């Protein structure tokens, strides 16, 4: 039984120190295993300071948001 | 001394460890992340304070924070070198 | 009783009527056609710039230059005859007060200017949205580019219809509000 | 893991471990400073690096031995020595009695590579935004250092904010009779156990009058 | 030999450094491409890529400087009054040095 | 005469601005190695250490450090709060809540106000 | 005395000085006691501060502390 958003899915960020803070990035992967407290994998397009453009959150920092569309982060 | 901290955030990049000029942060095994390790810092009273071990960390915000302590410094937080405290 | 002496110099109108809200009833100014200071400060002008000129051989380009010069500066005293000018400055003023129908106003320049200004930021916000990448950034889109500075001439009614169909604005839980300030 | 017997460095005059380096004024002050740290490693050929306080310097084919003043150029050092594939370096700190003490290795692993053993030393069950705000643990053991909480501490202070948010439902701590409480200390009744019993009873009497107060005019 | 003298790096700023083949994610990226411009060291490629560098580098240059003392010279033969100071030196102010009649500028020129 | 308090300044002048500031800027260099100096700001002085300790010998501040202070009656919290984990303990947990508080309060920052070890 | 700035040349304003003393050395010594009293006292408040308040007193002063009857009324009025 696959936990977390599916692969390719847009999710908004809910974690407030987050440089993508209620942004959206993709979801590249969620670790499976229950023992890992980040499991879930986004990449962004937009880079923060450390040029850095993905990171893993929560289960409970990604909320499947829709996908960006037209001048929208 | 300053206080080195790492949240569990932590990934076991080992970035930070390898950053770290004096010795201050290592590797412990763990089973928080797919890494199965995270990282410490058992001597932080060797920790300096260049920041190193933060500019190294990928992590959204940092696993490990440096918190500056000015009114604590010690011989080796201060890094003397013609001078002796001890 | 004299509210010049009263106030320490600064007169006041005393009169409420709608006929003095204009700032060609204001005391202070004056139209520069009749005015002691404006005649003073160009004629001082063209004394100056004509002894320059005497400086120079009659038949040289600069005396010709100079002729010009002097031409430009007493078009100038007379074009700016109907602008209104302070009583003890002579200098022309400019109208900020929304009047739309006096010399010097300020609503004709910034009507203008707010038209173009808008017409920039909605050439450059309509290229951004449809160039959403960073390599459209670098490496313009030049026809692209050209098709939305063409098209931003109709930003005062296009901006407006997206401001009411809810396309201009974005609800502050999609971008990033700034630095946490709480959590425990 | 077997600490070495590194010498005091004003005892080992003339050692044949010292490698070959020329010699600069960046060495350690001596004179003004008493402890010294020592770098020992063990290499294959002579290759020539750089000493973390200026100048050159060319290893031995056997044992190698250098002393610093900062813990910090031995470190420097010994990373220069592991970019050239020289392991085995140890970095001992030197007492000003001569102890000697084993730093870099600690446990023989280097801090890169994970060794069973280990605990996570200065680590914080939570993101670094769970810390508890600086202003509710004012004139606590954490008065200024919010980071130090520890967990139970943090997750205290949060149910404490989510409470202290509901306003219309708190209870308004009652205000203590100073003029005929206050005997003296020794003018007291003991029955510690019997002493929360009254605390219950005065506060269910405090409660009742509260309640029967507000439903004068509400 | 110079059919590699292609114009295909034109359009691709940031070519020369490999820190800048990322893209340009951020506004750090045009500042980090102007100040490695010049920094041929740094830059990709072998050594003898520096040396040509170098060398081309101080011969446009050496161009550059040749096209300013020209400029001069030609201020000098169509745009002074080197004549009348060849004729008085001591009574003429060098001027090779006019500005156009616009905005007023025409105040700046003065009687030499 | 207009002067004849200039008797005054010839004095005082000299006085408070190079005896009296000179004899301060020796008794304060004398005052910086004292183990008092600066006990306020300065951390590891032994009167910060009586001051704290002092002010744990009165009866209001003894438990006045803890954050968890002000629980009128723990052992009714604590009951509480094991009940109310009981009916949330997820399926054949094994975690009591007196272990799990236990374990949540000891942390490990063994550098922590460690300059509480030399005055 | 030598005058410097326009005004004070261009519309003759002068600082008139008295011939007399102003105070004499009595009154300047009669404010000198009264200065060396709040310099005591002022370095007693002085080291008051530094100190502190000292709350194990109750172990070894006498006396058994006091609050007045208003000071009860105002800690049970509210705060
Ligand atoms: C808070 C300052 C303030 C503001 C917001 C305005 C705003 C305005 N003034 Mg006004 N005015 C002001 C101060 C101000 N005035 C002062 C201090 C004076 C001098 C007493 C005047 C004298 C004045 C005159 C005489 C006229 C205006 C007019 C106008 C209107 C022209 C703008 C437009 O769209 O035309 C459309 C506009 C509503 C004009 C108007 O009524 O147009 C509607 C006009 O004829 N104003
Ligand atoms: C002729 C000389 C001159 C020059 C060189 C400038 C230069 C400038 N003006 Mg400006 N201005 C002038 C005359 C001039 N002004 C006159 C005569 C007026 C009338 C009084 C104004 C009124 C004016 C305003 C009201 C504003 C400027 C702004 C600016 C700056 C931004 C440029 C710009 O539009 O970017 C291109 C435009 C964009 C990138 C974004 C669009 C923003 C503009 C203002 C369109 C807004 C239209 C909007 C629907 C109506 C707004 C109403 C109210 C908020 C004013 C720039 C430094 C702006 C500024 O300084 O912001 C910090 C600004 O807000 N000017
Ligand atoms: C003194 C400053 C100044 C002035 C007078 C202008 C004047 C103008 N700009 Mg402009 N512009 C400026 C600075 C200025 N720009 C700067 C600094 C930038 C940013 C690099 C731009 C970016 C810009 C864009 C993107 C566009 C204009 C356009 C225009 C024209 C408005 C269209 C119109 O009225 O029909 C004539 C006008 C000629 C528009 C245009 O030409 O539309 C066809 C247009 O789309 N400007
Ligand atoms: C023969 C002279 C010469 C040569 C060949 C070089 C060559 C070099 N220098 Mg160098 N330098 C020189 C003189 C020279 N320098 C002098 C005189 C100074 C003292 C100021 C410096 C200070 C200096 C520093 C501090 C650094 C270099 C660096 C470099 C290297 C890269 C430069 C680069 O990419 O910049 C690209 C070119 C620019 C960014 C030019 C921008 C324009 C300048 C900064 C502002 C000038 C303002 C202008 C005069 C006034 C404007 C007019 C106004 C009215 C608008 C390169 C090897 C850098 C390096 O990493 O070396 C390896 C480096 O960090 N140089
Ligand atoms: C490299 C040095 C240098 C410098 C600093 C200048 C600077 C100048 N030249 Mg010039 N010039 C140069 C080299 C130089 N020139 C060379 C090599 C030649 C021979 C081809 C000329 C031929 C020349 C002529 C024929 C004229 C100038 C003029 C001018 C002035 C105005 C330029 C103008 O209108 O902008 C033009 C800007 C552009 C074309 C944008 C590109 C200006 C002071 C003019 C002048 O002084 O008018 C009185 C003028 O009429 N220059
Ligand atoms: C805001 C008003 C304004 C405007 C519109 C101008 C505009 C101009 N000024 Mg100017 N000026 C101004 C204010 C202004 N200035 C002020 C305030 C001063 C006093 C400091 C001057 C002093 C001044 C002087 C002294 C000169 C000018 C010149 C010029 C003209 C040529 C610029 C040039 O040499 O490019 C140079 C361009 C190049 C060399 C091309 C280089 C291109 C490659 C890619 C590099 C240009 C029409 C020049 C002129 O008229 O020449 C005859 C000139 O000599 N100005
Ligand atoms: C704000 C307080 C203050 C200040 C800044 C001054 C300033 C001055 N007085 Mg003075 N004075 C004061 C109060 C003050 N007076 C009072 C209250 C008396 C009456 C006892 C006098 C009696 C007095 C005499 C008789 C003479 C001066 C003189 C002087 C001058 C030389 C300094 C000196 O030796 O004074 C010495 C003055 C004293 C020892 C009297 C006590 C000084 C005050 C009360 C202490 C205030 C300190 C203040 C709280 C700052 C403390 C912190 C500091 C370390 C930064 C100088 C302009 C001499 C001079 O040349 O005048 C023309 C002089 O002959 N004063
Ligand atoms: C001008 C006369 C004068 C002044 C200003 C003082 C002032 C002071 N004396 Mg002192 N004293 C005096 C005459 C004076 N005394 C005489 C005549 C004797 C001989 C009986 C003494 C014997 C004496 C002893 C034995 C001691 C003092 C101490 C003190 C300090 C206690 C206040 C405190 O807690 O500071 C706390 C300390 C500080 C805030 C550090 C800065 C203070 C420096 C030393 C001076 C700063 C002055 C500044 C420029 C204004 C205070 C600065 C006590 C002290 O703390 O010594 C330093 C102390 O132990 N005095
Ligand atoms: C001609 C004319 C006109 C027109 C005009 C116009 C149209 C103009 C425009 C103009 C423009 C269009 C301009 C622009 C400008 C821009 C600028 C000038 C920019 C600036 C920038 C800056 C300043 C920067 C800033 C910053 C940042 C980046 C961030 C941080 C902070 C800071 C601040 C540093 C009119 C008709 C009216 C009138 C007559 C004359
Ligand atoms: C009349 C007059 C006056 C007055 C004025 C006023 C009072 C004004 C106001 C104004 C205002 C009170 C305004 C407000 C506003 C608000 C808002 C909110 C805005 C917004 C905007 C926007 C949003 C924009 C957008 C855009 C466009 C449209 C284009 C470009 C691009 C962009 C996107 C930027 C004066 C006294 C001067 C003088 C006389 C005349
Ligand atoms: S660099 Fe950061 S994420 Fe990587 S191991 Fe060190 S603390 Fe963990
Ligand atoms: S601040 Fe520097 S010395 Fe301290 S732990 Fe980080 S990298 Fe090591």
């Amino acid at each position: 039984p696959w936990v977390g958003p599916k692969k390719g899915s847009w999710v908004k960020i809910l974690r407030p120190e987050s440089y993508w803070f209620q942004q959206r990035g993709q979801v590249v992967n969620v670790n499976q295993k229950p023992e890992v407290k980040y499991p879930v994998t986004v990449k962004f397009d937009s880079v923060n300071y450390a040029n850095v453009n993905t990171n893993g959150y929560a289960l409970w920092e990604v909320i499947e948001a829709p996908a960006p569309g037209p001048g929208e982060v | 001394s300053h206080a080195v901290k790492i949240y569990d955030t932590c990934i076991g990049c080992t970035l930070c460890v390898r950053a770290c000029p004096t010795d201050v942060l290592e590797m412990v095994p763990a089973s928080i992340n797919a890494a199965k390790q995270v990282a410490s810092s058992p001597r932080v009273e060797d920790c300096v304070g260049c920041k190193r071990c933060e500019t190294a960390c990928p992590t959204d915000f940092l696993s490990i924070r440096v918190y500056l302590q000015d009114n604590e410094e010690t011989q080796y937080s201060l890094g003397l070198d013609l001078v002796d405290w001890s | 009783a004299k509210p010049l002496e009263m106030f320490g110099g600064v007169d006041i109108d005393l009169e409420d009527t709608p006929a003095h809200w204009t700032i060609k009833a204001s005391p202070v100014l004056e139209p520069c056609k009749d005015n002691k200071k404006f005649h003073k400060k160009l004629k001082d002008e063209l004394y100056k710039v004509k002894k320059n000129q005497q400086k120079f051989a009659e038949g040289s380009a600069a005396y010709a230059r100079f002729n010009k010069k002097i031409k430009m500066i007493e078009l100038r005293e007379t074009a700016y005859g109907d602008r209104l000018c302070g009583k003890k400055d002579g200098l022309p003023r400019t109208i900020a007060t929304g009047e739309w129908n006096v010399r010097g106003s300020a609503m004709w320049p910034a009507a203008i200017f707010l038209y173009i200004a808008g017409w920039i930021g909605w050439a450059g916000r309509s290229y951004l949205i449809r160039t959403n990448d960073a390599a459209k950034e670098i490496n313009i889109d030049v026809p692209l580019a050209v098709t939305c500075m063409a098209s931003g001439f109709s930003w005062p009614v296009a901006a407006w219809q997206e401001i009411v169909n809810g396309e201009m604005a974005v609800p502050n839980d999609q971008i990033h509000n700034g630095g946490p300030w709480n959590q425990s | 893991v077997v600490a070495e017997a590194i010498p005091r460095p004003e005892d080992l005059l003339d050692s044949p471990k010292f490698p070959m380096f020329e010699g600069s004024t960046g060495g350690y002050m001596s004179r003004s400073t008493r402890e010294r740290h020592a770098i020992t490693w063990t290499a294959k050929g002579q290759a020539k690096f750089e000493m973390p306080t200026g100048g050159f310097a060319i290893m031995n084919q056997g044992e190698n031995l250098c002393y610093f003043r900062k813990k910090e150029q031995c470190i420097a050092l010994g990373k220069q020595l592991r970019k050239m594939k020289i392991e085995n370096y140890k970095i001992y700190r030197l007492k000003k009695d001569g102890t000697v003490i084993f730093m870099h290795p600690a446990d023989g692993v280097f801090p890169e590579k994970v060794n069973k053993g280990r605990v996570q030393v200065n680590g914080r069950p939570f993101t670094i935004r769970g810390n508890p705000q600086q202003s509710e643990l004012k004139f606590t053991k954490y008065q200024g250092k919010g980071y130090e909480a520890d967990p139970l501490t943090t997750m205290f202070v949060k149910a404490r904010v989510m409470a202290f948010a509901d306003v219309p439902n708190l209870f308004a701590l009652p205000q203590p009779n100073m003029d005929e409480l206050v005997p003296a200390e020794e003018v007291d009744k003991y029955t510690r156990q019997e002493y929360t019993t009254r605390m219950m009873e005065a506060l269910k009497r405090v409660q009742d009058d509260r309640a029967a107060k507000a439903a004068k005019s509400l | 030999i110079f059919r590699y003298i292609n114009t295909t790096l034109w359009a691709k700023a940031g070519h020369f450094n490999k820190a800048l083949s990322k893209g340009a994610k951020t506004t750090t990226w045009i500042w980090n491409l102007h100040d490695y411009a010049h920094d041929f060291d740094i830059q990709q490629r072998s050594t003898g890529l520096i040396a040509r560098k170098v060398f081309s580098s101080n011969l446009a240059h050496l161009s550059l400087v040749f096209f300013w003392i020209s400029g001069m010279h030609l201020h000098g033969a169509y745009l002074s009054n080197y004549d009348i100071w060849l004729k008085d030196p001591k009574s003429i102010t060098p001027s090779s040095h006019l500005a156009y009649s616009l905005i007023g500028q025409d105040i700046l020129n003065s009687y030499t | 005469k207009y002067g004849d308090q200039r008797k005054f300044a010839a004095v005082l002048v000299p006085l408070t601005t190079l005896v009296f500031p000179a004899v301060a800027m020796g008794m304060f260099v004398l005052y910086s190695f004292q183990e008092d100096a600066f006990w306020r700001i300065v951390p590891g002085t032994k009167r910060a250490r009586e001051l704290d300790e002092a002010w744990r010998e009165h009866p209001l501040f003894a438990n006045s450090k803890d954050p968890l202070d002000g629980l009128i009656n723990p052992d009714d919290y604590e009951k509480g709060l094991e009940e109310a984990w009981e009916r949330a303990k997820p399926a054949g947990s094994t975690v009591t809540v007196k272990d799990k508080l236990k374990q949540l309060s000891k942390q490990n920052n063994p550098h922590w106000e460690s300059w509480r070890a030399m005055s | 005395r030598v005058p410097g700035g326009k005004r004070t040349q261009e519309l003759g304003l002068v600082i008139p000085m008295a011939d007399e003393d102003g105070l004499t050395d009595g009154q300047v010594a009669g404010l000198f006691v009264i200065a060396l009293v709040v310099f005591i006292s002022a370095m007693d408040l002085a080291k008051t501060m530094y100190n502190g308040i000292n709350p194990a007193k109750f172990k070894t002063s006498k006396g058994k502390g006091y609050i007045s009857p208003l000071v009860k009324r105002y800690i049970e009025n509210g705060f």
